[PDB]
Formats: structure tokens, C-alpha cells, sequence
């Protein structure tokens, strides 16, 4: 009863928090350009001028200076072998960041199913295994995500930090998912036992 | 009891050099201004024209720039806060020792005893590193003297304390077990 | 050349170690004095 | 989790490897410690084995230069570039009085050149010093709450020789020569 | 004496460990020299100092090895002067 109810709140916070992670680009706070730049130097005079930005997984945005509230996509093919084309087309992709969004909705689904096919058992502990796996998957996308920015300052932002504490939150609710597997056989072994 | 003796003896051992130490001047063997018997609080003079002259330590000396991780270890140094909360604490453990002959029924004023004297233990460690780190932020030879390790031995002899202190929370807990086992 | 290393330069290791002892005797402490409040009620 | 997840999950083995056993296991393993339990199944051991691995490669490039790290006294500075004086106040900053790095100031068009002057002008006591010795000894004995601002070749001589306590931040911000 | 004070004072666990005053110092000497065998800490409490105890081992044991192999491999040593 207060198993259950703290795996819905972990389940929603956590999928709440990744989801706005990829959703929000306030990952890094870096210098950085914002215009294209590639405007075959119509105006010249106003070149690259490096201001403070926020750069996220998929648009970049200019923090201060005359181009702030200016967004930009993030070229991560710029103009080699297989371990700086394969590492780029995952951080591209954002594969992880995104199953991990994945694998959080489907595990909610299961602890949602688990109210109405009581009787069933092995869908808790599918729910456990998302969990777990998204939580893995949360872990590579943090990893690709710093390995890719080392290809001078920087400070993570709050974004990142939602990713971060999504995975915290994911790992404690696929625990509390096998450990509500746990106990319903343990408490079924017991009745059969008894009845034995 | 021998093991309630020995603690007594224990505890004003450990209060009194712990106290010795504070009060005292020769914690540190330096060259300086006033060979230095240098203090926990002031230091004076040895081998030279001024033998006896003291003077109050400049824990704040200015020669810069006050970096507020270096501005907190030298406000802890200057106040000697540890050193002194461990003569605090080991004057309360006597108080819990000697309150525990008055009632002997309560059972849980042994206990407090060893947890201050075990305490007391861990600030004499902070003070001891405290005291080393702001010495190895000044300057080519130096020696500690029979204070420092007045120190040192305190919280040998206070951590034995409390080791005394807790079996004998630990045997009286066992007697009344045995009373109510029948 | 090859200096020798200062307790300066380890002292961070030893706030943390007196740290957690302190921590340790106070989650042993607040066990204690709620299994014995408990038990009082009983 | 995932030890603990193996090593529990299956109903039909009913170790001690449970939830807070696990977060035990694997610290002492990182650590570089011994074990109370170990696990005894295919799936337990697997995430064992890989735990050792990680903490090996982990642990020896972590204490290859651990000693170097804690006896190291890096050189830090306040300031590296001259934006950084026109962007705070507490420290202070001139140049020498009728002098060829002083009217390179005041016939700029430069935001960063035009702003630092302004600092000058209102600056109680003045800043501008008649004569060079007297402004870089005047922030010697500022308590570095000064930087003079002189050519790079008198300012390379005056940092080789005793008491070296003065230095140069950054990159020259024009380039010119004597004659 | 942490270890065996957060071990063995609480009477409702009654000896609950092997962490009497004689083996916390031979657990905390084995941790130290980096062997140990026999028993480790069960209770919250013990796992939190034998935790901070082998973190505080790990950073003075590697500093000795790293900072040893210097010595070992001290440069000759040349004055200021040497033309
Ligand atoms: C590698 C970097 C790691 C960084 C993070 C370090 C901290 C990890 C926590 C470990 C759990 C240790 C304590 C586990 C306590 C289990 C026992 C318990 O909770 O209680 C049972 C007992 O019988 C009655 O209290
Ligand atoms: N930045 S640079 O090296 O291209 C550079 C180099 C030089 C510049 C200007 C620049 Cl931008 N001007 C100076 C000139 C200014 C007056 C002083 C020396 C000559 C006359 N010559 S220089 O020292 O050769
Ligand atoms: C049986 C399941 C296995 C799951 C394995 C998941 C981790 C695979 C590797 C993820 C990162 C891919 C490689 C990126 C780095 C590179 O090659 O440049
Ligand atoms: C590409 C990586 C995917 C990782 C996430 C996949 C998780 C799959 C979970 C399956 C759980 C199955 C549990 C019940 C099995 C059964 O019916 O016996
Ligand atoms: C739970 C009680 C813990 C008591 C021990 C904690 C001691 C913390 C450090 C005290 C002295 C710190 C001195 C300044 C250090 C610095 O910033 O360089
Ligand atoms: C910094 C040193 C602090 C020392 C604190 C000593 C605390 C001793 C506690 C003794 C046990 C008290 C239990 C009371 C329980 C109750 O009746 O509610
Ligand atoms: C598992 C238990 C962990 C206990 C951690 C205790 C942390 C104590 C830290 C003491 C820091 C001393 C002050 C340093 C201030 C500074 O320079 O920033
Ligand atoms: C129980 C095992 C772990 C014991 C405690 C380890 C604590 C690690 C160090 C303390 C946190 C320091 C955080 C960084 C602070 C800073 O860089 O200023
Ligand atoms: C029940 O709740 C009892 C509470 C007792 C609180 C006091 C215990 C303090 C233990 C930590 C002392 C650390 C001292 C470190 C050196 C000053
Ligand atoms: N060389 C310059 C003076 C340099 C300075 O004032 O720093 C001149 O002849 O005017
Ligand atoms: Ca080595």
C-alpha cells in the first residue's frame, strides 16, 4: 500500500525528469556562436563574436550579447575512421538519452497493468528490468554525451542534473519493483505451504 | 570496583594533561622572533639576549592575500576551539562518572561517560592536525616539545577511558539479564 | 626535488575519517534511543 | 541493483546478497578490499567479474601520480586578460604619466580601451605615476590590490630580477616598437 | 574504538558480532596493511566506519607507493653553479 504508491510517484518523477531533460537545452554552459556564421560574409564586419551559450542535445541558444534569445541546430558532422564516426552518429542520434525516455514509459505501463491483471505476477518484474535497463542506458547516454564534448570552460546545467537524478530516481523504483515481486511469491510460497 | 577505579584514575589523567597542554608554552621548538619555545597561545624566548619575554601570537599576520579556505583554518587554529572542547568533554565524562556512584540505577549515564570521552578522543585528533597544518603554512628545523605530546597521550589515555566506560555499560546491561532470566 | 609528503597535504582524509566516526555514533545513538523509547511503551 | 536484481529476482531459487549486501559487495571490491560473500551463479558472477575489471582499471590510473596531485603548488592568478580589469573595481590599475601607453587609451575607439580609461580619470588617489620605478614599486607594496600596465620588454626585465615578485598576465594587446 | 564502541554498546542486539575491543583492532590493522580475512561489518553503523576506514586507507597507501617510487628514483642532484 505505501510500496505501490511510492513506485508511481518514482515511475512518473522519473520519466518526468528525463523527458524534460531531452526536451530542455540547458545541458551545458560553455562559449560558443550562435548564427550560422556561413552567410557568405554578406556583412563581413559582423563576424563570430564568442558570447556565453547553453548548448543542449539537439539546439543551441546565445545566453548574452545583441543575439540573445537566438537559437541554432548543433552540427555534429562538420565538414575519418570507426571510432569518431560511430561516437558521433550515436551522440547525434541521442539513441540512449531517447530509449532511456523509452524504456521509462514502458515500465510505467506495467506497474499501470499491475492493477488490473492482479493475478499475474511476471509483469511487476517486467517493470523492474526497464527500469533497471533504463537506468543503464541513462549511463550511456551521460558517458557519449561528456565523450563527445571532448572532441575553455564549461559548467553542466540544470538539465543535465535532471538526467542525472532521473537515473538516481529510475534505479531506486527497479528495486522497489523487485522487491514487490519478492515478497508477492514469498507470500504465495507461504500460502501454499501452509495449505499443504 | 578495580575496573570502576581505573576509570576514575582515567579520566583525571586524561582532563588534567589534556588541560596541562592548553595552559602550557612548549608545543613547538622554532626559530623566530619574540630558538622558540612556541605555544598553543604565545610564544617566548630561549637561548639568547630576552629569556623570558612572551608574546601573544599574531594567528592573523598580514604579509597578500586571505584565501577563505585559508581564512577558516586559521580562524579554528587562533580560537583553538578542539583542543579546548577536549578538555570540555572529558570534564563532562568525569561528571557522568561520579553522577553514576550517586543513583547507580540508571544505567544510561555510563553510556553518555564513554561517548564523551571517545569524542573527546576525535576533537584532540583535530586539534593535533589542526595545529600541524597552520605550523607547515610558515617556515629550516623544528621540534615538538613535552606539551604536544601531553596531547597525544591524553587521547591515548581518554580513548582507553572509554573503552572501560562502555564494557561497563556493557556488564551491568548483562547482570540484569541474568537477574531476569528467572 | 623528491619531497616527502605532509600531513598539509592529507589532512582533507583525515576531516572526512573523524567525520564519518562522528556519523557512525550518531545513527548507532538515534537506533538506540528509538528501540528504547519503544520499549518503554511496552 | 543489477547484482542484487540476479542474485534475488528468480522465485525459484528460494544468497545473501540482497539490496544494502550489494552496495557492500561492490564497495569493497573498489575499494580494494576483501568480501564477506561472494555470489555463486552464472548471472551474479558475471556482474562480479565485470566490477573487478572496472576497479582495476579504475584503481591504477587513479594511483599512478596520487603523491604528484598532493604535492603540487600550481601557480594561480587573479586575472589573465586586461577585459578582466575593466569588468571589476577592487583592484586598481595606471599607467605612465605622459607616456606612449597612456594616449593609446584615451585615441581608441575600443569598448574594452575606451571603458578602462574612464576608471582612470575618477580614480582618488591618481593612478598615473611621473616616473616608471614609481609605479611598479608602488604595486609591489600595494598589497597586489595594483597592476601597472608598462611595455612587455621592461616588464620581462623587471620579472627575472630579485625579488620576482611581480609577473605578466595574458598577451600584449598591441604591437609596436622603439625608434 | 569506534568500531567496536557502534558494534557492541547497544543492548537490545545481545554478543550480536565478533567486534569486541580485540578484533576492531585487527580488522582496522588488516584493512590498513591491505589484507584481511575473518569478518567484516554487519550493522549500518559498522559499515559506515569500516567504509570511511578503507577510503582513508586507499588514499595513505597509494600516496606511500606512489610518493616511494620518487625516492627510489631520485635525479642526480647538480647545484646552482656547474659552469
Ligand atoms: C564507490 C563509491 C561509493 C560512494 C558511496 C558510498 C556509500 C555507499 C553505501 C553503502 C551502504 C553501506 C551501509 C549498508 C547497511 C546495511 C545494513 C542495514 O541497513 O541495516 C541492517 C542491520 O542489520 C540493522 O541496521
Ligand atoms: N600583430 S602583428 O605581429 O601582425 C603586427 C606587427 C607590427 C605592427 C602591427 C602588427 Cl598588427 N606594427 C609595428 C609598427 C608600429 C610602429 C612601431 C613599429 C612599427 C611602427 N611593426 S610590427 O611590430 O612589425
Ligand atoms: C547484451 C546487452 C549489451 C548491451 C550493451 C550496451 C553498451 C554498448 C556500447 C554503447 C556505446 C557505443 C559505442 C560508442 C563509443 C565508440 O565506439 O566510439
Ligand atoms: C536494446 C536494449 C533493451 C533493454 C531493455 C529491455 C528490457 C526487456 C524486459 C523483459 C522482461 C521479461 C520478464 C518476463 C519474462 C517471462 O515471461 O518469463
Ligand atoms: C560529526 C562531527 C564531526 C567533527 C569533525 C569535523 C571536522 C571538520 C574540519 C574542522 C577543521 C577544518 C579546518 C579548515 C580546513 C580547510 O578549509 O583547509
Ligand atoms: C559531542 C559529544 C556529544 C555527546 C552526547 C552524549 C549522548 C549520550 C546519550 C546517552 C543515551 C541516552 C538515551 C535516552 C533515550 C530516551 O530515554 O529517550
Ligand atoms: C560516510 C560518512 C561520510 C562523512 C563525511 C564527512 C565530511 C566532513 C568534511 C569536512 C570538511 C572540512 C572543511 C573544509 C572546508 C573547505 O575547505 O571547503
Ligand atoms: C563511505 C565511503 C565514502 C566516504 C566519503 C567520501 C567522500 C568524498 C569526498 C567528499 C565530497 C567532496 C566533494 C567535492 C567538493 C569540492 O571539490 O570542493
Ligand atoms: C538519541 O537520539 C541520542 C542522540 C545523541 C546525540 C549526540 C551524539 C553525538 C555523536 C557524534 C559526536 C562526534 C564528535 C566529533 C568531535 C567533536
Ligand atoms: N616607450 C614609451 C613609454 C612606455 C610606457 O610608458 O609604458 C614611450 O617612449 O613613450
Ligand atoms: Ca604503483
Amino acid at each position: 500500500g505505501v510500496q505501490m504508491l511510492l513506485t508511481i510517484v518514482g515511475a512518473f518523477a522519473a520519466f518526468s525528469l528525463m523527458t524534460i531533460a531531452v526536451g530542455t537545452d540547458y545541458w551545458l554552459y560553455s562559449r560558443g556562436v550562435c548564427k550560422t556564421k556561413s552567410v557568405s560574409e554578406n556583412e563581413t564586419s559582423k563576424k563570430n563574436e564568442e558570447v556565453m551559450t547553453h548548448s543542449g542535445l539537439w539546439r543551441t541558444c546565445c545566453l548574452e550579447g545583441n543575439f540573445k534569445g537566438l537559437c541554432k541546430q548543433i552540427d555534429h558532422f562538420p565538414e575519418a575512421d570507426t571510432a569518431e564516426y560511430f561516437l558521433r552518429a550515436v551522440r547525434a542520434s541521442s539513441i540512449f538519452p531517447i530509449l532511456s525516455v523509452i524504456l521509462l514509459f514502458m515500465g510505467g505501463l506495467c506497474i499501470a497493468a499491475s492493477e488490473f491483471y492482479k493475478t499475474r505476477h511476471n509483469i511487476i518484474l517486467s517493470a523492474g528490468i526497464f527500469f533497471v535497463s533504463a537506468g543503464l542506458s541513462n549511463i550511456i547516454g551521460i558517458i557519449v554525451y561528456i565523450s563527445a564534448n571532448a572532441g575553455n570552460s564549461y559548467s553542466y546545467g540544470w538539465s543535465f542534473y535532471f538526467g542525472a537524478l532521473s537515473f538516481i530516481i529510475a534505479e531506486m523504483v527497479g528495486v522497489l519493483a523487485v522487491h514487490m515481486f519478492i515478497d508477492r511469491h514469498k507470500q504465495l510460497r507461504a500460502t501454499a505451504r501452509a495449505t499443504d | 570496583g578495580v575496573q570502576m577505579l581505573l576509570t576514575i584514575v582515567g579520566a583525571f589523567a586524561a582532563f588534567s594533561l589534556m588541560t596541562i597542554a592548553v595552559g602550557t608554552d612548549y608545543w613547538l621548538y622554532s626559530r623566530g622572533v619574540c630558538m622558540t619555545h612556541s605555544g598553543l597561545w604565545r610564544t617566548c624566548c630561549l637561548e639568547g639576549n630576552f629569556k623570558g619575554l612572551c608574546k601573544q601570537i599574531d594567528h592573523f599576520p598580514e604579509d597578500y592575500e586571505a584565501d577563505t579556505a585559508e581564512y577558516f583554518l586559521r580562524a579554528v587554529r587562533a580560537s583553538s576551539i578542539f583542543p579546548i572542547l577536549s578538555v570540555i568533554l572529558l570534564f563532562m565524562g568525569g561528571l557522568c562518572i561520579a553522577a553514576s556512584e550517586f543513583y547507580k540505577t540508571r544505567h544510561n549515564i555510563i553510556l553518555s561517560a564513554g561517548i564523551f570521552f571517545v569524542s573527546a578522543g576525535l576533537s584532540n585528533i583535530i586539534g593535533i592536525i589542526v595545529y600541524i597544518s597552520a605550523n607547515a603554512g610558515d617556515p629550516n628545523s623544528y621540534s615538538y616539545g613535552w606539551s604536544f605530546y601531553f596531547g597525544a597521550l591524553s587521547f591515548i589515555i581518554a580513548e582507553m577511558v572509554g573503552v572501560l566506560a562502555v564494557h561497563m555499560f556493557i556488564d551491568r546491561h548483562k547482570q540484569l539479564r541474568a537477574t531476569a532470566r528467572a | 626535488k623528491t619531497s616527502a609528503l605532509s600531513l598539509s597535504n592529507v589532512a582533507g582524509v583525515f576531516y572526512i575519517l573523524v567525520g564519518g566516526l562522528g556519523l557512525a555514533m550518531l545513527v548507532a545513538l538515534i537506533e538506540f534511543c528509538y528501540k528504547s523509547r519503544a520499549e518503554a511503551k511496552r | 541493483v543489477v547484482l542484487f536484481l540476479v542474485s534475488r529476482f528468480s522465485p525459484y531459487e528460494w544468497n545473501e546478497f540482497g539490496i544494502f549486501n550489494s552496495l557492500w559487495f561492490s564497495l569493497g571490491a573498489f575499494m580494494q578490499q576483501g568480501c564477506d560473500i561472494s555470489p555463486r551463479s552464472l548471472s551474479g558472477r558475471i556482474v562480479g567479474g565485470v566490477w573487478w575489471f572496472f576497479t582495476l582499471i579504475i584503481i591504477s590510473s587513479y594511483t599512478a601520480n596520487l603523491a604528484a596531485f598532493l604535492t603540487v603548488e600550481r601557480m594561480v592568478s587573479p586575472i589573465e586578460s586586461a577585459e578582466d580589469l575593466a569588468k571589476q573595481t577592487e583592484i586598481a590599475y595606471g599607467t605612465l604619466d605622459s607616456g606612449s601607453t597612456k594616449e593609446f587609451f584615451r585615441r581608441s575607439k575600443i569598448a574594452v580601451y575606451e571603458k578602462m580609461w574612464t576608471y582612470m580619470r575618477s580614480a582618488e588617489p591618481s593612478v598615473f605615476t611621473r616616473t616608471t620605478a614609481e609605479g611598479v614599486a608602488r604595486v609591489r607594496k600595494s598589497k597586489g590590490k595594483f597592476a601597472f600596465l608598462l611595455e612587455s620588454t621592461m616588464n620581462e626585465y623587471i620579472e627575472q630580477r630579485k625579488p620576482c615578485d611581480t609577473m605578466k598576465v595574458g598577451g600584449n594587446l598591441d604591437s609596436k616598437g622603439y625608434g | 574504538v569506534v568500531l567496536f564502541l557502534v558494534s557492541r554498546f547497544s543492548p537490545y542486539e545481545w554478543p550480536p558480532n565478533e567486534f569486541g575491543i580485540f578484533n576492531s583492532l585487527w580488522f582496522s590493522l588488516g584493512a590498513f596493511m591491505q589484507q584481511g580475512c575473518d569478518i567484516s561489518p554487519r550493522s549500518l553503523s559498522g559499515r559506515i566506519v569500516g567504509g570511511v576506514w578503507w577510503f582513508f586507507t586507499l588514499i595513505i597507501i597509494s600516496s606511500y607507493t606512489a610518493n616511494l617510487a620518487a625516492f627510489l628514483t631520485v635525479e642526480r642532484m647538480v647545484s646552482p653553479i656547474e659552469s
